[PDB]
RNA sequence: CCGGCGCGCG
């Protein structure tokens, strides 16, 4: 949930999910309902940088629902999120 | 959390409600039920029947009616675990009565009134 | 379709089934200032970036303060005025800078105790 | 508001799930007021 | 009120009428919120910017808008001198994006 | 956050009348 | 001096009246006691008028439905329970319904005892399609809230639908002052000002007897 | 309290907002200068609140 | 499975959860007349017709019948993807359809219209079949009685059909309480059975 | 003292929208003999920015991707439906209206779809002004062989598509969508006359869509509109916004530019209507006689670049004349009046020859319209089109006369 | 207005 597809998804001759599209839970259930074996998504591992990240490779905002906004300090949030329950 | 749990904890049922094997007020609207509760006519968890004038939106088990009382004049009553539905073959009328308590009604009214008040204030 | 003018009125001709004690609640909402929270949420529905929204609001408030310094800082706040004006610019009427007072204060010197 | 009518129980898991669904449907401003009202109701019944 | 002699930061302690510390964990939270101007307030002219502390005292009494400090706080200048005592020079340079002129900031 | 991306003719010439 | 005033009034419909009232200046702790007593009096000590019993004549065979009437007997009773009345009656009186045939039966079709009025004449009772005369014998009572083949009606005597009180406190140093706010919602059979006055009178009548003395 | 409100002690509030209270005093001609306003604040006058 | 597409303008299309049931409809202003000689069952919204399975003798003459569905409500909380997605979804899962013959094929508008509860045909969605109801009559009178005073009771997932006098009608509260008492009594007996003094204990 | 001192639309029309989060601010829907329209229910005070007029949620629309592959938003077509096979066989470039018509029929057949109810307020076959419903008699009154040929080609294409895809062997779920040809023709006409194309972002996906937007197709067309459409992606809402700083009086119609820079012929081809103040209309002149562009603009107070002519008698007709009249410019060379008089006389002669080419005149066309009692909508549409062309030529003549008058 | 030591609170 919240990941951005890196490739188009097809069911037969029909496109059910396009490249550069946020993954809702309805789309995920549709993938599980049918026989979809491979899903290609954009993650922090796929971004073309280790000094910053882009909106599409990060995905949806953890708190604001929509796609993440430019200028967000996602690294500090990532560090705080893991160390907080320690 | 405890307050909400006690409020929405429903009726005592079965052997915890009747000493013997059995071989409730009807309210036009929720305001009448809460008013009766204020005047100490009913308890917080005493069962009651509430007239429903909206669509069927009560969360309940997906079960067929326990009993269908079909009259020779056409009207039939479908009795479920938590509501009663009156239907007819002559007309398109459909009456719904929900078996609930004052606590569930109070929770629903609290959330509904919060939404309506916020909408009206803006 | 022209006949003399007489014309056919368009009607629903179909059935759609989808067709009061909150006075204290609404008044309390207005008193505490939750309408401003709704307005702030509404203003951000048209902003791609919220940081840019905050920066623009701060710049507009700064311009307001520089232009008319003595009108702000008391019952009127520059940021509140900016937010009200931005809400008013959409056509939704709001009190100026969300400035409200208590009509039931029993004369000067009396301070409300929470 | 097209709210479902809960008729069984409201426990810790149910209230957490209900609030999350309210934020998605109504937003954070509406849900912030719903939380204020529900907090009073829970305190009043405890 | 009163500030430290060396760091020029507000004193510590209720008995000394000192201020509250904004530690590095508090700075992380502000960076997580993205409130870059709240952070700069508590880093320069509420703690140790001697020049900008005096102007904030004046602007707020007349209500005439607080400008950005743009200079270095006394904690950074204190660190530069200490690094100078280890035979190390630390210079802050601004490169103009217009004409690419290098500007040496006073530190 | 908020710090991202750096945050007279026609006069003295009127008709004499 | 201690004075009261109505600070808000509204009439959303004919059966929904709202009013907000004020009372100031008050001493510390007085406003809470007054509000509690007034709310209890408004909610249960005010007399209301309701239909408490219905008799179905014309031999309906005591069945669930009557031929020609769209609504069932239980539906008719539920509709009758919703009718808002006001009166000054002492004891119990009787009302009758006699509608000739097809059409809509509303509160307007009720023959009333002398002192009984009807707040809303548009309240629906039953719908008649075929021309059959319908005879219903209503029993009307006047009672407090806290108090033969004829079907009873579980009437709730609540002319005041809701009531609330709130306290505002003020002070400058050693002298304090508080203000009492009272909100009253009525079903139109009585105005919020009338409800306030009736509640005050009922409370005073409840506390008069403690000052009674007896002849020697 | 509301979800967006907090309660501040009177002493903490008067300490934190001292400059704003001085401006409010001077603006409505109730204080001659900054020193007089500070003296009024120190005396806990009823108009400071 | 048949090898032709029937015309649905002359058929009674009865839609259930698992299938759509077709019964030939003789023309009539009331549209309550059914011809059971020709029948077809299809998957929902599909024109691949098939002969339904029959578990009982079917009528040969045209009979006027009243249709009433049997099932449950599916009130679910669907996941919220888009803005303003519905908080709940309620749909009527019809699993059985009862066809009750009018007494002597009387019309609804007839002032003497009564329902014949001894003639009920049950359509099952799960099995894609149609059956006749096993009706048990308790009202005195036998074959000849006043049909205006009888009441039909359907229990056991639409399998138990019983005719009783209207006077002995059971309150909905009584039915719900009976079910609750039975289930809770069995549950309590199961819970207490694991105690080792259960055999020397009383219920009360 | 208080004591001493077009019809409203069906309330259910807005009510069905209102219960589904459709909001209209400061405007009311009105119905007339021509059709539906949106008018300001009060005086809209010009604010600093654009004002929100209406808000239509995304879930109430029927949108299809403008580019291959075809993906619908919201996805109403189930997987494996034959309607997808019918849609997917269309030509990607020119067959956009067929896909929208298929979607419209599918939605009309859907029980829970909103457009099943909203489709009852669409103009019927006898009320729609699209030329796809016009017969040969109505097309004969266009007095333009090019437009007539284009309309015949469009009708032939629509009927060929319907015949190819709605033959005998189609399943029942497809046959009931359009049992006979004119139903599909009406669907295509509605799609052509009410489709809105826009670049919308949904979530993280930005794409162009062909959209059937309820309550937004209600707005009428204008080349000087007071409203415009803005898509709000955060909550997926289409906003109708009045122009910033433009006062709107009570009862003033709400209008948007259906398509900019399109002449009356293309408007008649697509939306089935034309306007007399079209500032892009073209009259083919010989080009031998030319006037001074700068003087023509200055006399009538027409400023801005050739692509943004605007006025400070002068209307869009004068702008169209300035854009279509043969003009010469030499930076700062003034025109000598004598050649201007001869040039405008020759141009007026050409315009009068063009008017004489038409069998009838414009005033007689207006009289025929006023006396018309048993004609279809397309008949009056064609009559209005030719009359509007005649008035455009006449306005050109009058503008040339007054320009030669004010040259001294 | 500087640092060490001891005792505490969350
Ligand atoms: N300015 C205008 N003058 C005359 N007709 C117009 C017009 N703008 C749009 N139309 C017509 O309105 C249609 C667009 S849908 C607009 C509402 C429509 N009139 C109705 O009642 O449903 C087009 O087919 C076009 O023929
Ligand atoms: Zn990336």
């Amino acid at each position: 949930i919240g990941r951005v597809l890196a490739d188009d998804i097809y069911i037969g001759s029909r496109c059910v999910a396009f490249r550069n599209q946020d993954l809702g839970i309805g789309l995920v259930n549709r993938f599980i309902t049918f026989g979809t074996q491979s899903i290609s998504i954009r993650t922090p591992f796929t971004c073309r940088s280790t000094s910053w990240i882009c909106r599409l490779c990060y995905g949806r905002s953890p708190t604001h629902g929509d796609l993440v906004e430019l200028g967000e300090a996602v690294g500090i949030i990532a560090g705080q999120s893991i160390g907080e329950p320690g | 959390l405890i307050g909400l749990y006690v409020l929405t904890s429903g009726t005592r049922r079965g052997i915890c409600a009747n000493r013997y094997n059995p071989c409730e007020p009807f309210f036009c609207n929720s305001y009448d039920a809460i008013g009766a509760y204020r005047q100490k006519r009913i308890n917080l968890d005493s069962p009651l029947w509430l007239r429903w004038q909206l669509d069927q939106r009560v969360i309940a088990s997906k079960e067929v009616p326990i009993e269908v009382h079909y009259e020779s004049f056409g009207n039939y009553h479908e009795i479920y675990a938590h509501y009663l539905i009156v239907r007819s073959v002559k007309k398109e009328t459909l009456y719904i009565y929900i078996r609930t308590t004052v606590g569930h009604i109070s929770f629903y009214r609290e959330i509904e009134e919060a939404i309506q008040g916020f909408s009206q204030a803006c | 379709g022209i006949q003399r003018r007489i014309w056919r009125r368009r009607t629903l001709t179909k059935k759609d089934d989808m067709l009061p004690f909150v006075e204290e609640q609404v008044r309390k909402i207005k008193e505490v200032g939750k309408v401003m929270t709704m307005d702030i949420e509404r203003l951000l529905l048209s902003e791609d970036n919220r940081f840019e929204f905050v920066n623009s609001v701060a710049a507009e408030a700064t311009e307001y303060v520089e232009k008319n310094r003595d009108e702000y800082g008391g019952t009127k706040k520059a940021i509140f005025h900016v937010l009200s004006n931005r809400v008013n610019d959409l056509g939704f009427d709001r009190p100026e800078a969300y400035a409200e007072s208590d009509p039931y204060k029993p004369g000067p010197g009396y301070l409300k105790e929470y | 508001a097209n709210l479902v009518f809960h008729n069984k129980v409201i426990d810790g898991t149910a209230i957490k799930r209900l609030i999350s669904r309210l934020i998605d449907h109504f937003g954070m401003a509406y849900t912030s007021h719903i939380l204020d009202q529900v907090k009073t109701l829970g305190f009043q019944q405890a | 009120g009163h500030y430290a002699l060396v760091t020029q930061q507000p004193l510590r302690g209720r008995s000394k009428q000192g201020g509250q510390r904004v530690g590095e964990m508090e700075v992380w939270a502000l960076e997580g919120f993205g409130v870059a101007h709240i952070l700069q307030e508590m880093l320069t002219y509420k703690s140790d910017h001697i020049r900008a502390r005096q102007e904030v005292l004046g602007t707020t009494i007349i209500g005439g808008t607080i400008p950005k400090p743009e200079d270095a706080p006394e904690s950074f200048r204190l660190l530069v001198r200490e690094l100078r005592s280890l035979a190390l020079e630390l210079n802050h340079f601004l490169v103009s994006e217009k004409n690419f002129q290098i500007n040496r900031k006073e530190v | 956050g908020t710090g991202f991306n750096k945050g007279d003719i026609l006069f003295y010439h009127r008709e004499f009348c | 001096t201690l004075q009261w005033k109505c600070v808000e009034s509204r009439r959303d419909s004919k059966r929904l009246y709202y009013g907000r009232f004020i009372l100031s200046p008050l001493m510390k702790g007085q406003a809470d006691t007054i509000g509690i007593a007034m709310r209890r009096a408004l909610l249960g000590e005010i007399e209301g008028t309701c239909i408490t019993r219905a008799k179905f004549e014309n031999i309906p065979h005591d069945y669930s439905n009557i031929v020609g009437i769209q609504e069932s007997v239980h539906e008719i009773l539920m509709n009758l329970n919703e009718i808002v009345l006001k009166s000054n009656l002492y004891g119990t009186r009787n009302a009758l319904i006699c509608v000739q045939g097809p059409g809509y039966i509303t509160a307007r079709d009720i023959i009333l005892p002398p002192s009984v009025e009807i707040v809303d004449n548009t309240q629906h009772i039953a719908t008649l399609t075929e021309p059959i005369n319908l005879c219903i014998g209503l029993k009307i009572e006047r009672n407090r809230g806290y108090s033969d083949r004829s079907y009873p009606i579980d009437a709730v005597f609540m002319p005041v639908q809701n009531a609330n009180h709130s306290i505002h406190s003020y002070g400058n140093g050693n002298e304090k002052q508080e203000i009492l706010f009272i909100e009253i919602w009525t079903n139109g059979s009585l105005t919020p000002k009338e409800a306030l006055h009736e509640a005050s009178r009922n409370l005073i009548n409840l506390f008069i007897p403690f000052l009674h003395v007896e002849e020697e | 309290l509301s979800l967006h409100r907090c309660g501040l002690p009177r002493e903490i509030a008067i300490e934190l907002f001292q400059t704003f209270v001085i401006r409010g005093l001077i603006r409505q001609h109730l204080a001659s200068n900054i020193g007089v306003a500070k003296s009024q604040i120190r005396e806990k006058k009823p108009i400071v609140w | 499975v048949v090898d032709y597409r029937i015309n649905e303008d002359e058929f009674h299309k009865i839609s259930l959860l698992d299938c759509d049931f077709f019964i030939r409809k003789p023309p009539d202003p009331d549209n309550d007349v059914y011809d059971f000689r020709e029948m077809y069952v299809t998957p929902p919204d599909t024109d691949i017709y098939s002969v339904p399975r029959v578990l009982a003798p079917m009528p040969q003459k045209y009979i006027r019948c009243a249709m009433s569905d049997y099932g449950c409500y599916d009130v679910t909380e669907p996941p919220i993807d888009a803005p303003r997605d519905p908080l709940y979804k309620s749909e009527r899962e019809i699993s059985k359809v009862f066809l009750t013959k009018h007494y002597r094929n009387r019309r609804l508008n007839d002032p003497e219209f009564v329902l014949d509860f001894e003639e009920i045909y049950v359509i099952d969605s799960k099995t894609k079949s149609i059956t006749r109801a096993r009706v048990l009559v308790t009202v005195p009178g036998g074959r000849k009685r006043d049909r205006k005073d009888d009441l039909l009771v359907i229990r056991d997932n639409g399998n138990s059909f019983k005719i009783i006098h209207v006077g002995e009608r059971d309150d909905p509260t009584t039915v719900i309480e009976r079910e609750e008492w039975t289930k809770t009594r069995e549950d309590m007996e199961k819970h207490l059975r694991k105690l080792r003094d259960f055999s020397v204990s009383n219920w009360f | 003292f208080p004591l001493f001192q077009l019809e409203s639309a069906d309330p259910d029309f807005y009510k069905i929208g209102y219960v589904r989060r459709v909001r209209a601010y400061g405007v009311e829907f009105k119905e007339g003999p021509d059709g539906f329209g949106i008018y300001a229910s009060k005086d809209i005070e010009p604010r600093r920015r654009a004002r929100v007029i209406m808000e239509i949620p995304h879930e109430l629309m029927i949108t299809i991707r403008q580019k291959h592959p075809w993906m619908f938003f919201p996805d109403i077509v189930p997987i494996g439906h034959p309607i997808f096979d019918i849609i997917n066989s269309t030509d990607p470039e020119r067959d956009w209206d067929l896909r929208l018509a298929c979607l419209l029929l599918f939605s009309f057949d859907r029980e829970d779809h909103f457009w099943r109810l909203y489709g009852d307020f669409l103009p019927a076959a006898d009320e729609c002004s699209s030329l796809l419903l016009a017969t040969e008699e109505d097309l004969a009154e266009l007095q333009d062989p090019q437009l007539v040929s284009t309309i015949r080609q469009q009708q032939k294409r629509v009927l060929e598509f319907w015949e190819k895809n709605w033959h005998s062997g189609v399943p029942l779920k497809i046959k009931r969508l359009a049992e006979d040809a004119e139903r599909f023709i009406w669907a295509v006409s509605i799609a052509q006359t009410r489709c809105i194309s826009m670049k919308t972002r949904i979530g993280a996906l930005v794409q162009d869509l062909n959209m059937m937007i309820p309550y937004a197709d209600m707005l009428n067309h204008s080349f000087e509109p007071n409203c415009f459409l803005h898509w709000r992606p955060k909550d997926r809402i289409l906003e109708v916004m009045s122009n910033a700083g433009q006062a709107i009086k009570k009862g003033e119609e709400m209008t948007i530019n259906y398509m900019p820079g399109q002449k009356n012929n293309m408007l008649m081809e697509r939306y089935g209507f034309s306007t007399p103040v079209n500032p892009w209309d073209a009259i083919p002149f010989s080009g031998d006689s030319r006037i001074h562009l700068n003087s023509f603009l200055s006399v009538f107070n027409i400023f801005g670049l050739p692509e943004e002519y605007y006025h400070d008698f002068v209307d869009g007709a004068v702008i169209a004349a300035a854009r279509t009249l043969p003009t010469w410019s030499d930076i700062d060379l003034p025109p000598i009046p004598s050649a201007e008089r001869k040039a405008v006389k020759e141009l007026q002669d050409e315009c009068r020859k063009m008017l004489a080419e038409y069998p009838t005149t414009s005033e007689q066309d207006q009289k025929l319209l006023d006396s018309l009692s048993e004609a279809r909508t397309t008949f009056a549409t064609a009559v209005k089109y030719r009359m509007h062309r005649k008035m455009f030529i006449g306005k050109i003549i009058k503008a040339l006369d007054i320009y030669q008058e004010r040259l001294l």
